[PDB]
RNA sequence: CAUUGAGAGGACCUUUCCCUAGUACGAGAGGACCGGGAAGGACGCACCUCUGGUGUACCAGUUAUCGUGCCCACGGUAAACGCUGGGUAGCCAAGUGCGGAGCGGAUAACUGCUGAAAGCAUCUAAGUAGUAAGCCCACCCCAAGAUGAGUGCUCUCCUA
RNA sequence: UUCACAUCGACGGGAAGGUUUGGCACCUCGAUGUCGGCUCUUCGCCACCUGGGGCUGUAGUAUGUUCCAAGGGUUGGGCUG
RNA sequence: GACAACUCUCUCUAAGGAACUCGGCAAAAUAGCCCCGUAACUUCGGGAGAAGGGGUGCCCCCUCACAAAGGGGGUCGAAGU
RNA sequence: AAGGUCACGGCGAGACGAGCCGUUUAUCAUUACGAUAGGUGUCAAGUGGAAGUGCAGUGAUGUAUGCAGCUGAGGCAUCCUAACAGACCCACAGACUUGAAC
């Protein structure tokens, strides 16, 4: 039985996440990992689209804990920011892991292809 | 002449609602450091017009004058800062005497305006008060960002007033109009309210209902 | 992100290879053209073995933009490239085959884009 | 840019004097910190 | 504006205001007492306070690091043999900004920094 | 301190698409007025939750060289970052929210209702009704130096 | 198709405006710096659009012409100073 | 001291790439050494370093004109004059 | 005198003046105030694996310690340092005249 400063930043963003994580589990997705995601859309029936990638980044800011992933769709370079917070999404999946020395990749965006093709 | 009373309180930063829809809605979220208590009514009788004075921030008596504490002490309440009227229509039923006032009164009425001082900017130029254009950056030109003709020629002889000149942009306040209220909490005092208040964290906020 | 100057590569076999888009239509902005906006492109280089030749005047869809696309969903979609669909007005293109990838609310207004589409992720 | 007249005496005894009650204001706050600097415990002037 | 750039410039270019901090805290490090404006006052308080609790903890690293910013050899290795023996305890708040008379040619604003 | 508001500013803008309805109309071909909804465009007021630009607080890679005695590891310089790779807080938009409401008042053009000067008539000479993005008010802000200097609440004038 | 006045209106006539080219040489040459562009106004209505209406050789869509109305808007470009 | 507008000297800039403009003016980009290769035309001297493309840092080994240099291999960085 | 101003510590305020927030036995307890700025301790957060040692390698280098090491402009806690010492302005019923009741 306490009241409560001026610190709700946290405990909105706290309470959110546990919220979130108590709706479905999620491991943690480290920069330079090969993820897929399976994403609920309504309408298409089949319920669980596939986007597999490589998270270039993690812009964390609590509830947007974002993944920004790449894959080559067979034209070119598609590059798409995932919530991972969102009801909209089902599970994830670590399938593989780049083991890369950096913390944005970038650089990897105009690179030769043949190195992004998930 | 506002449609009703409304409150004021803080805002504490940004963040995103995750509606069970699955869209994502950017919210600010309002605090209250203290109830909204009614502390002087204004009625036709001993006035020219009716408003509902309330008050917000109580603090310590040391940082409060002789006469804000003695205005504070006629109506029996706490010693606090902040203190603003609303005005309204002659039907009011509204005591001085501590109506501290809960804040349901907004849930379902999903549509409110906020009044606030935002940030200020000191002495700005023409290019970002007015939404000016500036000059050439190149090809010999010196009129880069300048503020260019300011006048017509000799016939008026002078400068129209309220021309657009450079000055001091922000700090006034200003009202955004018909926000749609979202999810309140009971406990941690706090609402959500999708939209862009006026100001920085830490600001007072004029929260009050719509006026269409 | 699409100026009325930019070089849109294609995104089906109607018989070209890039354009000069010129002057959106619809969204009076003109110079942010975001997606399913219709450019009135110019015939940059072809493929000579078409009746589509150079100096063409013509109207197509932008179908992939290098600029970011807010969904409501929280995603945000982005390619590497600009591409456009050789259009008609009455829907459909006169190129068969769509290449690359597409998105899924152009569904709403252009639904033969989809339906011909490889992916519509 | 370049002025068209002169001032007068008036201007210019307004302005001069502006510029010396401008001087004014900044030793009462001498005389301030003259007294305070005077016999007293005060964390200052080692 | 400058809302919110806690960073504490002086009249100085950014390269010119580092050397400024690193001589101006080496030589309050080696005379204690030291006479500065107070703008150069606050901006060894936060750096001096910095090298304190850097080498408060004495290994290796912070040492490494320590003699990476101070400019003398042998004043940082005077330095972990004397702040956990006098400077334990006190959790913070090492200097005192005791402030003087303006300098005669400039009316600066003058201070006066202490090690308590 | 709290506001009334005389006066003054800003905003009052505009387009497709859908229902009504392929309905009135038209031999067909074509295709409504009126009343709603939705998506835009410019403009404006904000904000940094997301996406970024910058960010000389920062951290990371590396070249030449000089110092730290030397190896390692660091520091200086290569203008006011040596060149790059990213970035928190600020600022900003390309990003994100919101706005443009009124069976409110009076009118301009017009349609009228009774209706005489000429027992016919006529929107008018008496009275009066619908109605313009136009005028005013409402809308957001400043605002009693509005010398016409307002109104309300509260504090203090003691000793010889 | 009939039909001066839905719309043009020959032969002629009467005005307003001071935005073109002109006429005079009245201020200015002990100095009033022309043409175009950028920036930034503000104003007029002799209205291109938006709002309301009349008439139509207006079946409806779209008009033609005209009345009230200047609040707001009046694109990006290739050529050329 | 401070870290307003605005001028100047610089750095970067999402998406696009001359749409700016009198005019790519100015900025940005190319850039060193070796290897491949190099057209129209010609006064047969040239153009020509045409254009265009690849390697480049650092550790091993051997061939070694036994100084330059070569091939093969590994190693890091997003990026090696 | 009430209330201001300087000074003081600053600001999401600001060219300078302004404005705003502090200006300390800076709570004690049963439940919103008496943390202003810096430091410190932690938590978000950025770059992203630091030094040293061991191991593998002829060596460039990789690996374990170790989401470690620095950064901490942001949040909370903490009186450790500075908010000490002061000064000054404004005072002493608010002229004159009518009407009403007391």
């Amino acid at each position: 039985q306490r009241v409560k400063l001026g610190d709700i930043m946290g405990i909105l963003n706290k309470k959110a996440v546990h919220a979130a994580e108590e709706l479905r589990p999620v491991p943690g997705i480290r920069t330079g990992d090969i993820v897929q995601i399976r994403l609920e859309v309504p309408e298409n029936k089949r319920r669980l689209s596939v986007y597999k990638g490589i998270v270039i980044s993690r812009q964390n800011a609590g509830i947007h804990t974002t993944i920004r992933i790449r894959r080559i769709i067979a034209g070119v370079g598609v590059e798409i920011v995932f919530p991972l917070y969102s009801p909209n999404i089902k599970e994830i999946k670590v399938v593989s892991h780049r083991k890369v020395r950096k913390a944005r990749l970038y650089y990897l965006r105009d690179k030769l292809p043949r190195l992004s093709t998930f | 002449v506002d449609a009703g009373i409304g409150v004021m309180g803080t805002k504490l930063g940004m963040m995103s609602f995750f509606e069970e829809d699955g869209t994502v809605v950017p919210v600010t979220v309002i605090g209250f450091k203290e109830g909204n208590i009614v502390t002087q009514v204004k009625t036709e009788s001993t006035d020219g017009y009716n408003a509902v004075q309330v008050g917000y921030e109580r603090l310590r008596d040391r940082k409060l004058t002789m006469p804000e504490r003695g205005h504070l002490n006629k109506a029996g309440v706490i010693p606090m800062r902040h203190l603003q009227e609303f005005r309204l229509v002659s039907v009011d039923d509204f005591t001085p005497s501590q109506k501290l006032l809960f804040e349901e009164l907004f849930k379902e009425g999903d549509m409110v305006d906020i009044s606030g001082t935002t940030i200020g900017k000191g002495f700005q130029g023409g290019i970002k008060r007015h939404n000016f254009k500036r000059g050439l950056m190149t090809h010999g030109s010196k009129s880069h960002r300048a503020l260019g003709s300011i006048g017509a020629g000799t016939t008026p002889g002078h400068v129209y007033k309220g021309k657009k000149m450079p000055g001091r942009m922000g700090g006034t306040k200003t009202k955004i109009r018909k926000l749609k209220i979202m999810k309140i909490d009971t406990d941690l005092r706090v609402v959500m309210i999708k939209g862009a208040v006026p100001g920085k964290p830490g600001n007072l906020l004029r929260l009050a209902p719509a006026k269409i | 992100m699409i100026q009325p100057q930019t070089h849109l590569n294609v995104a089906d076999n109607s018989g070209a290879r890039e354009l000069m888009c010129i002057r959106i239509i619809g969204a009076s902005n003109r110079r942010y053209a975001r997606i399913g906006d219709v450019i009135v492109a110019v015939i940059k280089e072809a493929i000579p073995n078409t009746p589509l030749e150079r100096s063409e005047v013509i109207r197509a869809v932008v179908v992939r933009t290098c600029k970011e696309l807010k969904r409501d969903n929280g995603m945000i979609i982005r390619y590497d490239d600009n591409a456009a669909v050789i259009i008609d007005q009455e829907g459909n293109p006169k190129g068969t085959r769509i290449f690359g990838a597409i998105a899924r609310e152009l569904r709403q207004k252009f639904a033969k884009i989809v339906s011909l589409a490889p992916e519509v992720l | 840019a370049v002025p068209k007249k002169r001032t007068s005496i008036y201007k210019k005894r307004i302005r001069k004097n502006i510029w010396k009650k401008k001087g004014y204001w900044a030793a009462l706050k001498a005389f301030s910190l003259a007294k305070s600097l005077s016999t007293g415990n005060s964390k200052s002037f080692f | 504006m400058k809302h919110g750039r806690k960073i504490h410039r002086l009249s100085r270019p950014a390269d010119q205001r580092r050397a400024l901090l690193r001589g101006l805290t080496t030589q309050l490090l080696k005379h204690g007492r030291i006479k500065t404006t107070r703008a150069k006052a606050s901006a060894m308080r936060k750096y001096v306070d910095k090298m304190i609790t850097l080498a408060k903890e004495g290994s290796l690293h912070k040492r490494r690091q320590a003699l990476g910013f101070i400019y003398e050899k042998q004043i940082v290795h005077a330095l972990f043999a004397e702040v956990p023996e006098r400077y334990g305890d006190r959790n913070g708040g090492y200097t005192r900004i005791i402030r003087t008379l303006p300098r005669r040619g400039d009316n600066a604003p003058m201070a006066y920094i202490e090690l308590v």
